[PDB]
């Protein structure tokens, strides 16, 4: 009835075109964000999906009304009629907003010219990862906004009081990761064709360790064990003490590609790369302890006995000494 | 102060004709363009392309969209691009491509006093460029980005790197894990189809591989299940089991790392750099085999002859090998 | 002829309509009865931990703005009126990428009764959420929920209700399961209230209950380890004098465990603990490499106690069967009932 | 064995229907395309109808509006329809079958081929 | 001659209500189908659908379209499509379909002078159908497509094959790599539902698997690998080392046979046809090295014993492998 | 004020025209030129039977309603204005998803002449179907087509012509080619026509005629099965008391080849017949499986006929090199005569 009397009097004029204050003084906008769920971070593209609800909040001056009622609630048909900020995502990927069963969006404007402007957003924002400390690495992706087209004379952004908040974090998608805190700053950036604000927030993730200690570590470490069986068994059976050293050789291969095809194609060494390298030392020169052994057999018995008793205590020890100072390097020092 | 500006705008698009381009009839509208870098990713050899990500811009004069009166820029909603000419500006070897629209369109239109139209785009396409792998993995490649415009003849317009050879930004922070940017360059020409000539920029990096990732994952592991092999040499001849079981599991294994990388590729016919050296190490693994072979063929009727045998490939299977190495190494690198 | 009569109707419903303003805006409280009907339960993806389903979503609501007299007391009309009209801006809350049909036509229709009644149904392929716990796997069940509400009415504005009861507005059809390795026990229903930093919003909410079937585990993870353990114990039989025979049989089987061990891990998602799977090939391989170390025990004291590791090959030949016997027993007691 | 059989023709006088069939056996062409050429004495084997499986005809401009082929998938046949005919057109009419290598209008891209029809027309 | 075709075209739509079917508030309006099959492929297990490329034709009376003085069947450009009442047929089993666009949109709309309408479109559809696999890959499926009306009833529309049995053609002319369509049948019947009663036209297909494919990759490996097991009980029963090693070697790669055959699969939950020869043909290499473990164990007190249980073996697995493929190959042909 | 002469051309061409008639209806048939540039020849999926294209699609016409006079004699105008026209409704009658590009405009172009000839080009990513006959694979060639023409109108109404003569109206670019293991020897252009349900319609056919490079395979498959067959045969030459070490040798090359014969089908379709390559792994299955028969042979009649063995081994090191040699000989002139 009246309201839409209302409505079509405040449309009647109105260019959707001309930011409000375009003349005047920068178009302020408040912005608010709740973060439905972090979903998975893809190591190998670097990138992360995050799905929100992304607010905005701003004057216009040319949306003002007299009467009883003092705020209209209205929904997405008239989001295409009234100026809107051309707010993107800078280190987005491939993001999209939501259409079922309409389109996900909210529009109210109080008699005094405020419009709060709401939008369901899924982000695949880019987020690079240093993986030098992989699996024990930390990361703060990040995830910044800002105007397309209008410089900081024009737009700015500004954080609300309670500006990100997020609902229940066990049921996000984060399986390899766990949420530690978040931040959001503001800042200048500087293009070539103007001088824009730029908000951003930062996520802290920090790696779970214990999908590849079953995958990997523990894998690698009964490997190793296995071929210190070769010291008890009698220096005599040749072929015995040549399969059991030939073949953890070759399993220790396979464990070295399948840790790798996690990760990107980086060219350096994680810390993942420096535990499958060492594991590798140690099968094989227990093979070669043996090469060793057998060429001394029937030249020099005496030495031959001495040499299976030292690397039946040497090569346990080593190899937990090993343990010692990679752990400790990775979880107290890094 | 806002009326006037409505007026202004409401009074450009009053007549305008979005069919016929700026001078219609006339000299040919010169056309710059930017493209700043936000990204590149998915550099691939399986489908052989590359993803782009930019801030492409463009910038044109039209005389029609003069205004006086208003000392300002105006910088209008995107959606105002739709009724106004622009360039149809496409790039050739794009294989899909979009513009990004979250939370609106990713598009930019600025209009000057004097007519001037500054048009931008954030684009992410997927660019194709035929990799040349007889080298994999010390390779280095040349991806390319051609830009061109479908309908309008150098009759009608004319293309030009805006700033020169600054005109494209953002190379030098691109981080690729598997590649460093060496070179960018920018090129201008004409390219003549049987429609007529058309104006061409060229925008191409060159692309050089990083090779420590395949140290640890193909060399690494070759160089020591060839090592591995050698074993055999300072075991008795006369453990034929223990021997042979040695030199089978390495021969064997050669052959599985070989056809494991390959199926990480596309199907090119040619041999490239890594198959020469599986192939190098492969011959070095069997003749250690091949070796016994002979040994054990012959050590019943004189040990004498089977043991110097035994000696001096201890002595000349390491000597070779690492000739092989030098030789490879110093003709790639 | 009679064509030109509806046509005036229709024009003088829409006739000053106003789509921007929900019905009894000022007045009273719009009243959206909604009900689900599954025609095909999709498959559930672990990897994801998302399932899909397509349903024809009915939802219907009283319009005073659309009362009209003729000779008909239902006007079935075509989809494209709906775009004309107020319709309720329904979002799934937990709904990841969904589809709305548009094949050959936008799959939708419009049915306008005398009284102003709306009935407004779609065709959806949805795709919801589904949290997964696999402590449990693979004998675990989840409760798959699917919550939908209004996105920008409050539930002063606009509230949701079942068209029959709860537990009857949720239909699915007979032969629609297209689930693989679950099974669709029940569901239940129920609606809610959530609240947001802009209003309390109604929400419904469905949650099916699925639980997995072990026939493909058993096949694929259980009998390779039950009969690579049981090879393992070949080995206690041959002579001491086989001592190569015997090494081959050790290593083969605890490098078997290890190809099993990694295989097994594929299809889960890469979660950082331990499920019911990862608990039976860790002793699996425990058995395994046991029997690695009893040989090596045996070998070990032959030639200098030839009557010990004979006494040592005889219990062995007992404890490996009659303790695996056992550890199985107690793993699928366990399992089965919670 | 792969065998194309033609069945069909004799003599006409001065035009008239005399339509040729082919059986195929011992494969089965549906991905194939089955033609029918036509060697007149001494001049040369000339192309005269091919049909591929999406149902595509291909005709010589001789021929062109005179001769009709049809494929019967079912029953791994093709069949051509000879309408107005002339003395010109007495001669052996071949069927073939093939993949259209380098061409579908060439001969040598034909693999299997029948032992020819005699079509003789009297005028 | 022109100028009256578009002066009759634009007098039809002219008052013409788009909201409303033909014959509205009255009789139901008949709609007959054609469907003209271009190809079927992607038969896929693993995500339990199938691809169907078709020409799907419709064909109704519209008296509201009915014009004269043209003695000609006026095929209109397929934009008129957008202003015209077409029925709104969809297909319930259908998860993925789009009509092709290129060079426009595959479609026709042809008229009729006493008001009939052609109306055609290129589709392709990914339908759905659950597969029994209990017979794999011995096995015959039975995939459909449905065909219905969204928003009318059987009190408005109605469906037909146009052409009773020959509305559907271009089956004969399939070529699936894996299957051979045995037969196709088309249904007529209508569907109740909560909001009313729908006709419903349903086409079906029953595709019989090719074994060919699975000889080569799946039955025969089995086979050779079971007489490679066979090899063990020719050679002398103290050579312990030597048929170990062949024991074991079978065992383990027929389990990796069965593991490597299950990953392209969905994973059903019970026994297929072809489990049931890999868990056959694993209990053979099974007992087979479960016999030498009795050889050795026996051969020193009872060496004669030993020699009789090796000569007896070489007959009895022979012949009774081959009493299970008899059993085996008749039960499931 | 310049360009305003032009406006009052287009605004006066298109007053009445109607876009949804054909040029010519009801009195001649619309005869539309054609011909293609190939921008790049596109990768081959032996998997999926098909092929990618890109080409530059022209199309010319007459139109009588937009004759003009004025200071040009052919207008270069916006791409859309095509939308504003009638065009032709040309479709691929094999097409599987095709891609009109729009980046960062629609990829099209339209120049009217005085006379009303119209020239209209449009960029597009063709995907069309290619079936295959793989019994000589991998040394097999194709003959990939490309068919096209109109949707809606049979040959009564519209008709297709090359621009000029058709082996010279399809032109593929010289430095297109992106394909990897095939070669494009050349193509051949044809005309054809189609009887459908609806009418008939005339089809222009391009075949492309490629032929697959051997190389990949010949590194991948066939010098693996070489290798193997030979490292089985060195086997007889070790001395018949290394019944451990003979056996290794017999079972580790029996179990290399089950693995190269699984390995060798993964790029093929799943078809139903034996390739060229199927032939060459079972033959070298049957040597390498002899080769281990041999063996046992000689194995067992050691220590009971110890010359008949010694006789067996001496015949094996040059019956099984020979036969394996010979049958190269046959098999590669076979297959790379054709
Ligand atoms: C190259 O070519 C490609 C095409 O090959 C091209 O892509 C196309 O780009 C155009 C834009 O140039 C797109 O068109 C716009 O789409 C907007 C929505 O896009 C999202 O939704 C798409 C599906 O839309 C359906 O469903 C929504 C609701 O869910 C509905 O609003 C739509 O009408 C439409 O409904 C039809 O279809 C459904 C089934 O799907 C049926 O159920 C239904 O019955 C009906 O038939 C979806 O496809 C989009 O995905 C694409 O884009 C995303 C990125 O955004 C990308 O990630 C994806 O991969 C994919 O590419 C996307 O999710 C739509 O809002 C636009 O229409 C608006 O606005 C225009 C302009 O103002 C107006 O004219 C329209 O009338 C309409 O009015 C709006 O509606 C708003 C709704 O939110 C509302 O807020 C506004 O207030 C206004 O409301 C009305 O306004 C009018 C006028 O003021 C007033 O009278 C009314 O009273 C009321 O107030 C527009 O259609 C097109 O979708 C793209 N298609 C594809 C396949 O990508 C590409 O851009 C080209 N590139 C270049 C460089 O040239
Ligand atoms: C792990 C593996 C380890 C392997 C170790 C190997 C060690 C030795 C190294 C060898 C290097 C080999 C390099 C090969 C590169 C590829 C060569 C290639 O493609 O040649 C082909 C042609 O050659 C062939 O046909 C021959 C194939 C090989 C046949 C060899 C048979 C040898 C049999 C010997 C038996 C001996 C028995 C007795 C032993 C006493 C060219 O065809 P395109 O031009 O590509 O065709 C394109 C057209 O079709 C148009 O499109
Ligand atoms: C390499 C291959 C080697 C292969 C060797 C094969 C040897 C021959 C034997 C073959 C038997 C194979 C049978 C497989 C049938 C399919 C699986 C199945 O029935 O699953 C279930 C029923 O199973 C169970 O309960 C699991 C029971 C597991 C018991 C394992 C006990 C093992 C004990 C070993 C002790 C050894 C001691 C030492 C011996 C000295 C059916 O229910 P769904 O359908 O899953 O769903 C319905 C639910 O209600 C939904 O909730
Ligand atoms: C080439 C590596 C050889 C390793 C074994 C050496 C044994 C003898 C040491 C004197
Ligand atoms: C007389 C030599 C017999 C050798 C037999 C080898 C195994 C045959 C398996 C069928
Ligand atoms: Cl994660
Ligand atoms: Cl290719």
């Amino acid at each position: 009835g009246d309201v839409t009397v209302i409505l079509n009097n405040l449309l009647e004029g109105y260019d959707n075109k001309l930011r409000p204050d375009i003349g005047v003084k920068p178009t302020l906008i408040h912005t608010d964000m709740y973060v439905n769920s972090i979903g998975p971070v893809n190591a190998i593209n670097m990138e992360y999906t995050i799905d929100i609800f992304f607010a905005q909040t701003w004057y216009d001056r040319r949306l003002k009304f007299n009467s009883t009622i003092k705020v209209l609630r209205l929904n997405s048909n008239m989001v295409g009629k009234i100026w809107i900020p051309d707010t993107f995502f800078r280190n987005s990927k491939k993001a999209d907003a939501h259409w079922i069963t309409t389109p996900n969006r909210m529009l109210r404007i109080w008699n005094d010219g405020r419009v709060l402007y709401t939008l369901r957003l899924t982000i695949d924002a880019e987020c690079q990862l240093q993986l030098h400390n992989f699996p024990m690495d930390e990361h703060s992706c990040p995830l910044e906004f800002s105007s397309y087209g209008y410089p900081r004379e024009e737009i700015v952004y500004q954080w609300k009081r309670s500006s990100v908040e997020v609902g229940d974090t066990r049921s996000w998608r984060l399986y390899q990761f766990s949420f530690v805190g978040l931040r959001n700053t503001t800042e200048v950036v500087k293009t070539t064709s103007g001088d824009y604000v730029v908000m951003s927030v930062y996520f802290d993730l920090s790696r779970r360790m214990g999908y590849f200690t079953i995958q990997t570590y523990i894998p690698c470490t009964l490997i190793v064990v296995l071929s210190w069986v070769s010291f008890w068994i009698n220096k005599d059976a040749v072929p015995a003490r040549t399969s059991l050293g030939i073949t953890t050789v070759l399993t220790m291969t396979t464990l070295s590609t399948i840790a790798r095809k996690s990760l990107p194609k980086v060219s350096y060494v994680t810390a993942m790369d420096l535990f499958v390298s060492v594991c590798f030392i140690f099968v094989f020169s227990a093979l070669v302890e043996y090469g060793t052994l057998h060429y001394f057999v029937s030249s020099q018995p005496a030495r031959a006995a001495k040499m299976d008793s030292y690397a039946r205590i040497f090569f346990p020890t080593a190899f937990c000494l090993f343990n010692l100072v990679y752990w400790v390097s990775y979880l107290y020092l890094g | 102060n806002m009326s006037f500006v409505k007026e202004t705008v409401d009074k450009l698009l009053k007549g305008y004709d979005i069919r016929l381009r700026p001078d219609f009839g006339g000299p040919p509208v010169c056309v710059g363009m930017n493209i700043d870098i936000a990204s590149i990713d998915m550099v691939s050899e399986v489908n052989m392309d590359y993803t782009l990500t930019m801030y492409f811009q463009q910038y044109w004069r039209d005389k029609r969209l003069a205004y006086s009166g208003i000392p300002l820029n105006l910088t209008l909603d995107n959606r105002v691009a739709d009724q106004l000419w622009v360039p149809d500006t496409y790039f050739l070897n794009d294989k899909k491509s979009f513009v990004h629209g979250v939370t609106v369109k990713n598009r930019m239109i600025r209009l000057h006093p004097d007519g001037t139209v500054l048009y931008g785009l954030r684009i992410t396409t997927t660019a194709a460029c035929m990799m040349d792998l007889r080298r994999y993995p010390l390779d280095e490649q040349n991806c390319t980005l051609e830009i061109e415009s479908y309908g309008y003849t150098t009759d009608d317009i004319e293309f030009y790197w805006r700033g020169g050879d600054k005109a494209v930004t953002g190379v030098e922070r691109i981080e690729l894990p598997q590649f460093s940017i060496v070179e960018h360059r920018l090129v201008s020409r004409n390219v003549v189809f049987a429609t007529g000539a058309y104006p061409r920029l060229s925008l191409s990096f060159r692309l050089k591989r990083n090779i420590g990732y395949f140290i640890l994952q193909t060399y690494m592991p070759s160089i020591l299940i060839t090592i591995l092999s050698w074993v055999s040499f300072w075991i008795n001849y006369d453990a034929s089991a223990a021997r042979v079981a040695l030199g089978i599991t390495t021969v064997l294994t050669m052959t599985t790392i070989n056809t494991h990388l390959r199926e990480t590729l596309p199907k090119i016919p040619y041999v490239k750099a890594i198959d020469m050296y599986l192939m190098g190490c492969f011959v070095f693994v069997f003749l250690a085999l091949l070796e016994y072979a002979f040994v054990n063929y012959i050590f019943f009727s004189q040990p004498a002859r089977a043991a110097a045998i035994d000696r001096w490939s201890r002595i000349v299977f390491p000597f070779t090998f690492s000739l092989f190495n030098l030789v490879y190494w110093l003709y790639y690198v | 002829d009679n064509t030109t009569v509806f046509t005036r109707i229709l024009d003088r419903l829409l006739d000053g309509y106003d789509n921007r303003l929900r019905p009894g805006l000022g007045e009273r409280v719009t009243e959206v009865k909604t009900d689900i009907f599954v025609t095909s339960f999709g498959p559930v993806s672990d990897h994801d931990m998302e399932y899909t389903i397509d349903v024809f979503f009915r939802q219907s609501w009283k319009d005073e703005r659309l009362k009209f007299k003729g000779p008909m007391t239902v006007l079935r009309l075509n989809n494209l009126m709906a775009s004309k009209i107020w319709t309720p801006d329904t979002f799934f809350h937990n709904g990841k990428k969904s589809v709305a049909h548009n094949m050959t036509m936008p799959n939708k229709l419009l049915r306008i009764t005398e009284d102003g009644t709306l009935l407004y149904t779609m065709r959806l392929t949805v795709r919801a959420e589904c949290p997964m716990h696999l402590e449990d796997f693979p004998m675990d069940a989840h409760a798959c929920p699917l919550k939908f509400g209004s996105y920008a009415y409050t539930r002063a504005e606009v509230v949701y209700e079942w068209t029959r009861e709860p537990a009857r507005s949720v239909v699915v059809a007979e032969d629609g399961s297209r689930l693989n390795q679950y099974d669709l026990l029940g569901q239940t229903v129920d609606s809610g209230i959530v609240q947001s930093s802009t209003g309390e919003y109604v929400v419904m909410t469905t949650h099916f209950h699925l639980k997995r079937k072990i026939g493909y585990f058993v096949i694929q993870t259980y009998l390779p380890c039950i009969m690579t353990v049981i090879l393992s114990q070949v080995s206690f039989w041959l002579n001491r004098e086989s001592v190569p025979a015997r090494t081959v049989f050790g290593v083969t089987t605890v490098l078997t465990m290890t190809t099993l061990s990694i295989s097994a891990r594929n299809s889960l998602p890469k979660v950082a603990y331990a499920t019911a799977m990862d608990w039976f090939i860790a002793v699996c391989y425990a058995f395994v490499f046991s029997a690695l170390i009893e040989f090596a025990t045996v070998n070990y004291f032959t030639k200098s106690q030839p009557a010990r590791a004979a006494k040592i090959d005889r219990l062995s030949r007992i404890a490996f069967p009659l303790l695996f016997g056992i550890f199985n027993l107690v793993y699928w007691a366990t399992y089965l009932n919670r | 064995q792969v065998q194309l059989q033609e069945s069909g023709g004799g003599l006409v006088q001065a035009g008239g229907s005399l339509r040729v069939s082919c059986a195929a056996s011992g494969r089965t062409f549906t991905t194939y395309i089955m033609a029918w050429f036509r060697q007149a004495p001494g001049k040369e084997r000339e192309f005269l109808a091919a049909m591929d499986q999406g149902r595509i005809q291909y005709y010589g401009d001789s021929v062109r509006g005179r001769f009709t082929i049809s494929r019967d998938y079912a029953k791994n046949s093709v069949d051509l329809q000879l309408d107005g005919l002339r003395p010109e057109d007495t001669a052996v009419y071949y069927c073939a079958a093939g993949a259209g290598f380098w061409g579908l209008r060439t001969a040598s891209s034909y693999h299997y081929w029948g032992q020819g029809t005699q079509v003789t027309v009297s005028s």
